[PDB]
This record gives C-alpha cells, structure tokens and sequence, in this order.
RNA sequence: UGAGGUAGUAGGUUGUAUA
DNA sequence: TATACAACCTACTACCTC
C-alpha cells in the first residue's frame, strides 16, 4: 500500500569530537569548535542606537528563558555558551547626527543610494583612518530609514 | 575506546562500568539515573 | 531591500563584515503601536532571538559554531541559482560549494563570478560559462585537498540540457563522475495522518521511481515535541536528472545539506542551504554595478 | 614465558595444603608460583599478582 | 533587514496544433 | 507574430510564530 521509507537525522560535530542533532543543545552542552579570543565591535547610528545596543548586550550577557524550554532551549549566556567576550565597554562609536538624516532623507531611487553612501563612507573612513581593530560592524538602522 | 574490557587492572574488573565511550550525554544520564536510584543527596533551574 | 543589498555590495568592495539590526528588534517594548501593543511581540521567544543574534555575530567574527561529520568523503556539492536582471534581461548564475576532506573539516564557500545568459527565459548556461564554472570548482577543490574529486554532486532548482552536460563532461578529468539532481519544492502532494491531530514526522520519503522521490523536510520532529511548519507540511521533489546514482544516497546528502544553516539557530530548514546561500549571493551581486573578482567567504554576504 | 603454575587459596586457612602441593610440585621439577613461598616482601600487593 | 513558514497575486519560456 | 492549452521558472506583498 505504497510503503514509505525513513531516513535518519544527520549528526553535527561540536567541540571535543562530540555529536548532536540540535545545534542549540550541542552548543549549550559542549561549545564551539575554534577559539577566537574576543569580538571587538563597532556601532554606526544615532545616540539612541548606541544606548539600545548597549542595553541589549547587557541583557544577553546573562541567562534568558522562554515560555517553554523543550521546543526552544534557554540561553545560558554568551560567555557560558561561546566562551568569548563580547561586552559593551569595547565599542567604537561613529555617530550619525539627527540633522544629517533629517536633511539627507526627506524619487525613492536616489535617497536609498544617498543613505547607503552615508553609512558606507563612515564605515570605510573608520576602517582606513583609525588605529583600533573592529571585526564586525553593526548598523543600527533607525525607524525612519525602513519606512 | 581503545581499552578493552579485558585489560583492566584487578581492582574494579568485577564492577560494571558506565558507558562514556560513545556519547557523553548518555553516560551522564546513566550517572544521574544511578544517583537517583541510590538516593545520593542533592541540593537544588536544574 | 535596496538599503541592505546596496550596503552589503558596496562594502563587499572593501571586504568588511557587517550586521544590520533594526531598533525595533533590539527594543521591541518601546515601539508600541495601536493602543499599547508592540508591533512584534518577542515576549516568549527572547531566548531564541538571543540565540540567533549571538550565533550570527560569532560566525561573522571568524568562528565556526559546529561542523558536519556524516558526509561522503571525496565529493563536491554545487548549488546553482539563477537570478534575472531586467535593468538586456540577462540571467545571472551564482553557485555555492561544499566539500569535506583532510581532517573532517567542512569547507563551505561560494563559487562566484556570475556567468550570464542573454535570453528572456532560458535558465541555462552556454558551453563556455559551464566549462569555466566546472574548471574553477575543480581547481578550488584540488588546491584545498591536493587531489581531484572522486565525484561531483551538482544540484539546482532547474534541469540540465545536453549542451551543459556535454561541456561538463568535456572539462571533467578522467576519473571523476558527475550526477545531476533537481529539487522542486512545490509539487502538490500532501500526506495527512489518519488518526492523530499532529502532522507527519520529518524524515519520511517516498520512492516513486528509481530516479525520482519525495522527501518530507518539514513536519513534526520528536525531540522538539512540535512542528517545524504550519498547516500541513509540504514535501520536496528530488530527481536524478543526469548521471548514474542511487536514490537513497541522494536523499541522505539532501538532509545533510539541510542541516547546516549558520545564518540562524534552528533544528533544520526546509530546503538545502547550498541554494539559499547562493540566492543571497546572487541578490547581493546583482544589486551592485560591477565587481571584477568578488570575495568567496560567506561572512561578507550573509 | 608461560611456565609457572599459579596456585590460589584462602588467606587464614587452606594454607597447609597449598604449601604441601607447592613443595611436591617443585620437587617433581615443575615451576610453581605461590603467595606463601614466593611474593618477596616490600612488593606491591596486586600488581605483581596480575 | 534576528529568523522560519504558509499562502496570495502577477507575469514569462518551451513543446505541439493553428492562422 | 499572436489566440487557446500543458509543463516549468521567477518575483513581489502580507500574515503568523508553534
Ligand atoms: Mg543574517
């Protein structure tokens, strides 16, 4: 009566040569495979953007839970899980002034080029005219650049 | 996994080991099952 | 979509990893709307949000969270995706590659340098571009593992004509085999369960023929005690279009490819990731003007 | 060097029989390893037995 | 664009057969 | 160079969140 065949679920190798089927559970138990000592971040956006990013980092530095913990496993915490330091103290700010956006945004083909030019030129001049090291750049888009 | 059950020193050779050579999670679960069986005391999100 | 893709392409010009985060995602309780109700309520998935964001940040900073272990050694998986540009209406092809060798290390990159095709339809490649694609992939594999692959596993969302396969066989070395697989994701089959009120379990496959089959990549997963979809799960069609291969190894490889998704922290996804990442690469590359040699690493794109 | 003939017994009793057997066997020309006669002093108790 | 999914709405190519 | 039809292909908006 049209028999069905069953294929097993693959296994992904976490640290210590161990195997699991859910990345969340394996990460919480064993941990990542390689050692990068830290994540030095960089923030581009308004002052409120920096405040929001700092508050979110402070929140994720400590354990968080969900409603149920079988469907969605809890969060032990960044340093407990990944063993890396990603803190708000080491942030390289690059502020976008309110007047800049309020004059530069207000044909929807040139505005979306101009704003990208703004953010990208800030990122590039930070990358080429600074001594600090940033591995990942964060772009905190305000609530008016998307609508 | 490279040490057979027939090469143990003669002090624990008569006791049954807990399997930890394939998956650490299952061995740890066996440890907790035994600990609950023998009423080992614990003091408690655990 | 203009903002994200343009930013990522113009920074791809300079090879700078980046991540875009809206203010509403990070601070959702503040952006209230319609009488004190957040537009998006992360009141019960905040841990999942943290999981996803932290995993993405960790991957973009140069770390691998996990790796694949159960994949056949000595094969290459290529995923071809066609994106139409109507700025002549050319069709651009971008690929992603994945192979494992010399230490159980998974090398997941994207073969780029989009090869175009100047027809309105015709989601296919001319012989020259196909030869260039295969030569680049084989040279990358040989550079990494100091030897040529024993087999090549080419899959795409479309089919292959005889022109492409003839070119591919022309550039293929003496002892390398090619297999063509097509993964269609909308063919109307639905297997309702007779008794329970929960969907069909994931991992079930129907072998209609020696070269075609269905696969359930969604549905109820026992470990999570929930479903990876909504309504009734939709299977995905698998066909061995060209070349000789078994229909079981193909399905195992498809599941293995559906495992790894570094952009999100989930149990699995419906479609293999080699095609989704290739599609993202395609959008980013066609959003720009012109790039001579684009970076292959996935951090700059995703 | 599989020539020794191991003999096991109980500690407090069943020692006289073991001594008699070991002496007779050594007199007959075999090689016998026993806890009574052999197992020189100051040696690890169980490693040598194993 | 933190992500996943389900649907809807539009078009287009090929293959006959026509004029 | 178009009317009608099967078989495939992509591309947007809008709504849920287990
Ligand atoms: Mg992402």
């Amino acid at each position: 009566m049209k028999e069905l065949i069953y294929i097993e679920e693959p296994s992904i190798l976490f640290a210590h040569g161990q195997k699991c089927t859910d990345p969340r559970d394996g990460l919480a138990l064993f941990g990542p495979l390689n050692q990068i000592y830290g994540i030095k971040s960089g923030v581009v956006g308004t002052q409120k953007g920096l405040q929001i990013f700092k508050s979110y980092l402070d929140k994720i530095q400590k354990p968080i839970y969900n409603h149920n913990n079988i469907t969605r496993p809890m969060f032990p915490g960044f340093e407990a899980v990944f063993g890396c330091k990603w803190e708000s103290q080491n942030i390289v700010f690059k502020e976008i002034t309110d007047e800049e956006i309020r004059r530069y945004l207000f044909s929807t083909h040139k505005r979306t080029y101009d704003l990208v030019t703004l953010f990208n030129d800030k990122i590039i001049t930070a990358n080429k005219n600074d001594e600090e090291r940033v591995d990942v750049w964060f772009v905190i888009v305000p609530e008016e650049i998307y609508k | 996994e490279n040490l057979s059950y027939d090469d143990i020193n003669i002090e624990i050779v008569r006791l049954n080991a807990i399997d930890f050579k394939k998956s650490w999670a299952k061995g740890l679960q066996d440890l907790l099952d035994a600990f609950e069986k023998q009423n080992v005391p614990k003091k408690p999100k655990s | 979509a203009q903002f994200h893709d343009q930013l990522k392409a113009r920074l791809l010009e300079h090879t700078i990893p980046t991540q875009i985060l809206r203010e509403s995602t990070l601070a959702w309780r503040d952006f209230k709307n319609t009488f004190g109700a957040p537009i998006r309520d992360f009141s019960k998935i905040e841990g999942h949000l943290a999981w996803t964001i932290s995993t993405a940040a960790y991957y973009k900073a140069g770390g691998k969270p996990w790796k694949l272990g159960d994949i056949r050694p000595g094969v290459c998986y290529l995923g071809l995706v066609y994106k139409k540009i109507e700025k002549n209406p050319q069709n651009a092809c971008c690929a992603a590659q994945m192979f494992l060798d010399n230490g159980d290390g998974t090398v997941f990159k994207g073969e780029v340098g989009p090869w175009y095709n100047p027809e309105k339809g015709e989601y296919h490649l001319k012989p020259k571009e196909a030869k260039a694609l295969l030569t680049q992939a084989l040279e990358s594999y040989k550079e990494q593992n100091k030897s040529y692959p024993k087999e090549v596993f080419i899959h795409a969302r479309t089919r292959f004509n005889d022109e492409e396969w003839n070119a591919f066989n022309e550039v293929t070395p003496k002892n390398t085999n090619l297999v063509g697989v097509t993964i269609t994701k909308s063919k109307p089959l639905k297997l309702y369960k007779t008794e329970g009120a929960f969907p069909i379990m994931r991992g079930n496959a129907y072998i209609v023929d020696e070269k075609k089959a269905f696969l359930w990549t969604l549905g109820f997963v026992p470990k999570l005690q929930s479903t990876l979809s909504m309504e009734v799960p939709n299977p995905i069609f698998i066909e061995i279009n060209k070349g000789e291969a078994e229909i079981q190894q193909v399905l195992k490889d498809i599941l293995a490819l559906t495992k790894l998704n570094y952009n999100a922290c989930i149990y699995a996804d419906g479609e293999p990731v080699t095609l989704r990442f290739a599609n993202k690469i395609g959008e980013i590359l066609t959003a720009s003007t012109e790039i001579k040699t684009p970076p292959l690493a996935f951090k700059y794109y995703i | 060097m599989r020539n020794k003939i191991f003999i096991s017994h109980a500690t407090p009793e069943d020692d006289d029989f073991t001594r008699w057997l070991s002496l007779k066997l050594i007199g007959l020309g075999y090689e016998v390893w026993c806890d009574i006669l052999f197992l020189d002093k100051g040696v690890d108790f169980w490693s040598t037995i194993e």
